[PDB]
């Protein structure tokens, strides 16, 4: 029930033999399991928590500058030297400056001139990195069971990925996960700045141009490359001063177009990426799936809700006896002649007489009709479908597509049931994102919209490499739409 | 600067939307325009010279492109 | 069993400081947001404001905005209401109030049985 | 604020109907409707919540339904203990809590 | 001389009383009282609503977010006339002396 | 151009260009910032709010 | 943001040196030649374009050239 | 659609393109009138004053 | 029943306390204490000076 | 201006007759009518218009006829 209004809602059918799917799950998204005769469960990625961060470097982003030193030579005599010179916490640069008698100098032409300056930094931001096992993982297991705490909480370790989840009434599920495959935190650092933190790539974080200090440094003398936050000027070549560059955290910001933002404020948690897991549901039962019928009236209290996926909830009050029993729910046509639509929230039933019961089911497009109990008193609804067979289709297939861009292979594994096509498929897939993001790394979306135009028009005007050439434009050509950055 | 380098497609963009995402989308696109605009001698100039070097319009078209977008 | 327990009834000169202690117990504190209504002797009840154990920001009425502040405690799960420059007619039961935020630890949409449980009452009188 | 009779008085065993108003962006928009019960010396309970829905480990005599913008309880069966202050509460859109002015349920002897 | 300020470009910006309301789908925009003033700024966003949100219907609904808007350091851009124009000239001949 | 302490002399036209919150120097209030977009940004990590 | 619009050749160029003269002349050259040697799978597909678009050699090394630089610059 | 003492039934679509200035129907304020230039004219007859 | 207020649209207006003010060509653009509040409506045009 | 964006024929018809159904039914043509009547060079012109650009009768006809229908309406 707690996925009813979201609009990232997916649906799995159907099981193996061994009553196993590959599920994945995606923060701020959520997926409904159901089987045959199986109870319906709803899956939810809700946290994940590293809680051993490791220091990588730190970047200074505004820095001062005091102790400003000048050391000047006469023409020919090579370049002066300071003692701070050597101390690599002052930045020093060599320029050259007009010498003469009016500079107290017996030579005329271009003398050597060095400058100094102590660097100190006033505030940085850290890039903090975590070794995969130190990974936490949240899921939420709360099946429909139409009650108005009601899931149930479970923590995925990288080290012990294997746990299962006690329902009441259900008996347990099984479900065991594989994190080593979801997210490559040996290459991922979470950047953390005054109070806002992003998750970016680890090589990406170490080529910055930025000062820095080794991760374990504490004192504060050991930076690197200052020159990329000073510099020098020499207006007249007569004499030069340094002076500091200005605050980098909106540049940094406007430099992390394409992160994503994280919480490091209360502990390391992430509201990112996704976790192809393995579902096994052999020890799952349904509630009081041996009571008789209601053969009392029914009165709704709320009334038809159609949600962004094409079903309706409806919670409905008993005031029959014979509590517990079970809902006569089914979705009939006008003359009641055939069987039109399914139960999502498989097997109603009431558990208490005076406890309301919220129902779902998936009407057919066009008219349909939603029976509630049995005569006399039973109640008949008249909603309509707004869609079409097509229509629904075509989105799916829509839907279908933009989960494989975002997923890469391990979108086979949404729901997979062990066959060889789809491990196929799974193959090729992957060999052919392994060769794509050796291609397109690091480019950005209109540039892979240019190239998919012009691999379009090779293939347009080039007969198998030309259908092989436009395939992979139109394919491009989507990756680019479809990708936020 | 760290503004010429951001960290915009590496292969990590998920279902959540990123930092710059809505506002950086076009912000490329409009800073071009901008420039386009307030300098149209190079404009024509570059499609000058991708009419000459070119030998068949869709890289005339190509060329022009490719020397509109660097140029900023 | 989640029990709201507050502090003794105190008498205070206008114009003063008050800070109003609502422990709670046998729950996950943090995993809640935590409220304060107070209600004038024989009047209405009136709400000032909220506090999100899980990150402890804030979020008060519109007429307490400048004099009611709220603080948290993790350690001793309890929430600290603190009014300052007190006046004749902030005479009235303080009932300190919880219920239940999302499981992102925020508490943005409030779930729809909010004030799941009540505390007993501060009584605060004004001279 | 939210608008509601003082006083409401009727015969036990009766069935009486108490209507609590406000605006369209606290109770005609939102099913954020509840009702609370005040004794007199005591801490506030509620009663109902979600008005299409009841809580748990209250008696069904206690109903609830929105008609527009003005939200109606309804109790079947009126009994002595029943007499006490009721409030109206409805978590209006800019992200507060408005209360109703309070009534007092009478049960004639 | 006597430089005519122009127009002034913030840098350090501060926001505060940030508010959200909670708009439903097909019943319109939210509004807030603070976007009357331009300190706030203010834009509109689709968000879901449902049962768990405690609107009748399921959809996208409406949300919109203010916030005032406090510059705290900002830039300066002057222009000078060409008539406030100073320049001056050095003039030394090769007198010899040292 | 002025910053804090330091100053620029660069193109009006350009200056009129930048991407900023900006006010014209006639305003004393300074308060009335215009595009103040380009400086803030609204964020919906999962389309529940920003 | 306005580090991608720098006042850089309006015609406003005097004797004196300017504020980012030295290493403004080349962050041009290290990123875009960091961004060659952290994405050679790129600079790969733009040869096999460059050969393939271009006709004569001038044209196909340009467009090479120019594909290269906005690989970047696009960023 | 309703007039002071008229009313219609049109199409959603149509009544969200009218050029009138609006509020939201959930707004109590009364004063936050958006695009006001639909019913308002800025004359400037000879350049000298608006 | 309980019909919803989609969108109220103003159809009678009137324009009161109106104020202006000139700026001299070339340091920007007139400016007012005033143009921060929405409720008054508000338009840039271009005078001899 | 409203009056030029009528919520007119666009499938919301019922047995009802509309607001503007019988007096309001011919606007449009009278107004063409008037407007062809007090601006008849404009007229002749479009005419003329159709007779060369439209190569077969029916072309002209059309493009003479539409064309006077397109002209009052954006005066
Ligand atoms: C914003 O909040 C601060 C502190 O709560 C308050 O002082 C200020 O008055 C608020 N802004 C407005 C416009 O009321
Ligand atoms: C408008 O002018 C009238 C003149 O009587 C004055 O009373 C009123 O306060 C003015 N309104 C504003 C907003 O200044």
């Amino acid at each position: 029930m707690r996925c009813i209004g979201i609009s990232n809602r997916d649906f799995v059918e159907g099981v193996s033999g061994g009553s196993w799917v590959d599920i994945v799950l995606e923060h701020g998204s959520c997926v409904t399991t159901m089987a045959k005769n199986k109870p319906t469960l709803d899956f939810e990625l809700i946290k994940t928590e590293a809680k051993q961060p490791a220091t990588l470097r730190k970047y200074c982003i505004e820095a001062k500058l005091t102790n400003t030193t000048t050391d000047s030579r006469c023409p020919t005599q090579g370049e002066p030297s300071l003692n701070e010179e050597q101390d690599k916490r002052f930045v020093c640069k060599h320029s050259m400056v007009d010498r003469g008698w009016g500079n107290g100098c017996g030579l005329f032409g271009k003398g050597g001139i060095v400058t100094c300056a102590m660097f100190t930094c006033k505030k940085n931001m850290k890039g903090k990195v975590v070794q995969p096992e130190n990974l936490e993982y949240t899921i939420v297991i709360t099946p429909h069971s139409g009650e108005e705490k009601h899931g149930k909480e479970i923590k995925i370790t990288p080290q012990s990925s294997i746990t299962e989840a006690e329902l009441t009434g259900y008996g347990t599920v099984t479900m065991e996960c594989s994190p080593r495959t979801g997210l490559d935190f040996n290459e991922m650092v979470l950047l953390q700045m005054e109070n806002k933190a992003w998750l970016v790539h680890r090589q990406w974080f170490l080529d910055l141009p930025l000062p820095w200090l080794p991760g374990a440094d504490t004192q504060g003398s050991n930076w690197i490359q200052k020159e990329t936050l000073v510099t020098f000027k020499n207006p007249h070549a007569k004499k030069q001063d340094v002076v500091v560059l200005g605050s980098q955290e909106g540049a940094m910001h406007t430099a992390l177009t394409g992160a994503t933002e994280i919480q490091m404020s209360s502990g390391n948690l992430l509201f990112t990426g996704h976790l192809k897991c393995r579902l096994r549901m052999d020890k799952l039962q349904l509630k009081g799936m041996s009571y008789s019928m209601c053969t009392g009236k029914f009165k709704v209290v709320k009334e038809i809700a159609e949600t962004q996926h094409g079903t309706i909830v409806i919670r409905v009050q008993y005031e029959g006896d014979g509590s517990p029993c079970k809902i006569p729910f089914e979705i009939m046509d006008l003359e009641k002649r055939h069987v039109l639509g399914r139960l999502i929230t498989v097997n109603p039933i009431v558990t208490e007489k005076d406890s309301p019961v919220n129902i779902e089911a998936e009407p057919p497009f066009g008219d349909s009709y939603i029976i509630i109990g049995v005569e006399p008193g039973q109640l008949k609804l008249n909603w309509f479908k707004k869609g079409s067979s097509i229509g629904q289709m075509i989105e799916t297939t829509m839907r279908g597509a933009k989960r494989m861009a975002i997923l890469g292979d391990t979108a086979w594994d949404f729901g997979s049931l062990g066959g060889v096509f789809t491990s196929i498929g799974k193959a090729l897939h992957q060999v052919f994102g392994a060769i794509y993001g050796a291609a397109f790394s690091g480019v950005s979306w209109t540039m892979k919209i240019l190239i998919g135009v012009i691999i379009t028009w090779i293939g347009m005007n080039s007969t198998s490499l030309s259908v092989s050439l436009v395939l992979v434009g139109v394919v491009t050509l989507y990756l680019g739409v479809m990708v936020q950055a | 600067s760290v503004a010429l380098v951001p960290h915009v497609g590496m292969g990590l963009e998920t279902r959540t939307e990123t930092w710059m995402s809505s506002e950086g989308a076009w912000k490329h696109a409009q800073r071009i325009e901008t420039w386009i605009l307030r300098h149209p001698g190079f404009t024509i100039m570059a499609a000058i010279l991708a009419y000459t070097i070119g030998t068949t319009h869709f890289q005339r078209a190509l060329i022009f492109i490719l020397l509109t977008a660097v140029a900023p | 069993e989640v029990q709201l327990v507050e502090s003794g009834a105190e008498v205070k000169k206008p114009g003063a400081s008050v800070k109003v202690s609502c422990k709670a117990s046998g729950y996950t504190f943090t995993s809640y947001a935590m409220h304060w209504v107070r209600q004038a002797p024989g009047q209405r009840l009136e709400w000032m404001g909220w506090i999100n154990a899980g990150n402890g920001n804030t979020k008060y009425s519109q007429k307490f905005q400048d004099r009611v502040t709220i603080t948290r405690d993790t350690s001793a799960s309890t929430a600290y209401m603190e009014l300052s420059s007190l006046r004749s007619e902030d005479t009235a039961i303080y009932y300190c109030a919880r219920d239940k935020v999302d499981d992102y630890g925020d508490y943005w949409f409030p779930t729809l049985w909010y004030f799941d449980y009540w505390g007993q009452g501060t009584l605060v009188t004004v001279s | 604020a939210l608008t509601q009779p003082a006083s409401v008085s009727g015969s036990p065993g009766q069935s009486i109907t108490i209507s609590c108003t406000g605006t369209s962006s606290d109770v005609g928009g939102f099913n954020y409707v509840s009702w609370f019960q005040q004794h007199p010396g005591k801490a506030p309970k509620l009663m109902l919540y979600d008005v299409t829905s009841r809580p748990s480990g209250v008696s069904s005599r206690f109903s609830g339904s929105k008609s527009g913008n003005t939200a109606s309880l309804t109790i079947s069966g009126l009994q002595a203990e029943d007499e006490a202050d009721y409030y109206c509460s409805s978590h209006t859109s800019r992200g507060t809590w408005v209360f109703g002015g309070g009534t007092k349920l009478t049960v004639l002897a």
